[PDB]
């Protein structure tokens, strides 16, 4: 797939992703917070189409992330991201996605997830979180 | 804690605000 | 070192 | 004076400021690198004129700040920043200003310069600055 | 603040 | 259990735990840098017997952490951490105890584990791990 | 990088 | 003179230094905090007595040092540490020494000292700072 780096930011206001129940996670793009400004982050676009959007807006700065999980597995012969779950202070966002095959879990007990990176092509290939205090 | 990102700041030099 | 700021990185998870 | 604060950054690519031999630091404005591109800052601006502009064009990321120097001292009645200088790897720009009143210097053993804050009235009143590895 | 020094946490895996 | 907290380190140079084939990781202990001495960690104790020892020693600096994974499941009623694996750049440690049960994994891009905490009664029931640059 | 952890640290002030 | 290097801790709980009102700072040493125990940190002795101790006890964890400010200059043909004022949220200790020469300040907006290192031979040579979040 291709990949992408939106570095890190002071915070993530807005998450917007697409996924397709019977497949994997499509679309990625996330509004982050750069020092008290929103910032846009790039469209990072499925190769193909028929996902379904969905948008998570945080009430920031009061609420934040504190669990990311999902599951990952294979979708033709491809390994892919087939499912994330955002978990905040305030609400659980999802599980978007394919809710079967290998877990994994990152709870924070202290710190943030400020920028993501990763890589799509069909499908979310795979991600990386940046972390600071 | 809130959700903003923090980093050590130095200073400030100049006129007094503490 | 380099005039680049770096941050902690955790991942990825999917794909090798 | 006007409060400002540029914020946290990845790094720093032109510094712009104005002085007056007179008198103190003027203007102020930072062109950072965010996550590899360019990220132009506001300019604060003194609230009068007859500063003379400098230019610091930093070859990024190669070249990096390793000691901010400079003098405080009395102009019309206020405590204000007199003069700057930036100490890179690879040169030294300045002093620009009045090197006159009381001294101040942060030579930095390691970690990066990210950001700037402070206040501007008819010149620069003080200044921040943020640190991170 | 206080004056103790902070740092990143993960976790935790296992029983909650 | 008992509960521990290691706190945070330099760095670390050995990991000392138990595990029995048909349970879960018993014992823990590590022994950590600090600014370049050694630091032994107090030794966190099973409340029971019968564990075979294993100690992880590493090549201090130049071998680290780079990922950890393991397993979490019930043993005897209880949600414990059955396994546990460690990935540095240099080999890979274990896996250590059983590999049944719901799976977890943190690999790192950037940065270094330097402290551990968490608790443990017959088995180790849950742990953290302290992140830095 | 290094097994290292590292953290700022500004000076010195005093003799060269 | 000798240098040291005491590394990063977690925080300070007490400092205790020796001055000369008519030359400069002498011994230094610090009781740092690791993960909530004293550490007592190696005493830093000049190589030469004379000196007036004094003993900085901090309210750990409630209060910490603000700002660290001194002066350098010449004595007997060597540039030391001629004195030092430590600044913290609840009083100000010193100045200890003579303050004559080249004045230099450190406050702190955010973040706190964690660490020494420098260089004491009849007086105290130079000294930096570790600082961390
Ligand atoms: O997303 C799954 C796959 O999608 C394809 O389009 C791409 O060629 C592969 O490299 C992989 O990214
Ligand atoms: O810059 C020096 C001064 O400039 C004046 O214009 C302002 O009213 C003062 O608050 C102070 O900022
Ligand atoms: O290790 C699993 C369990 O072990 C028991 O000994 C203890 O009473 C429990 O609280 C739990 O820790
Ligand atoms: O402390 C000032 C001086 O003290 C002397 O004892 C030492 O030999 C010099 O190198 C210098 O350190």
């Amino acid at each position: 797939g291709k990949a992408f780096d939106d570095g890190a930011f002071t915070g993530i206001r807005e998450i917007n992703l697409s996924y397709n129940k019977e497949t994997a996670i499509g679309d990625f793009q996330v509004v982050y917070d750069l020092n008290g400004s929103p910032y846009v982050g790039q469209n990072h676009v499925s190769f193909i189409t028929g996902f379904t959007p969905v948008k998570i807006s945080l009430d920031f700065p009061s609420e934040y992330i504190m669990e990311v999980s999902g599951y990952t597995g294979n979708v033709s012969g491809y390994v892919v991201v087939r499912s994330l779950t955002f978990k905040t202070n305030k609400k659980t966002y999802g599980p978007y996605g394919v809710t079967s095959g290998t877990p994994f879990n990152l709870p924070i007990e202290n710190g943030l997830i400020v920028g993501f990176k990763g890589s799509i092509g069909y499908w979310l290939d795979y991600f990386s979180m940046y972390l600071s205090l | 804690q809130s959700g903003i990102s923090q980093t050590v700041i130095v200073g400030p030099w100049g006129a007094k605000s503490s």
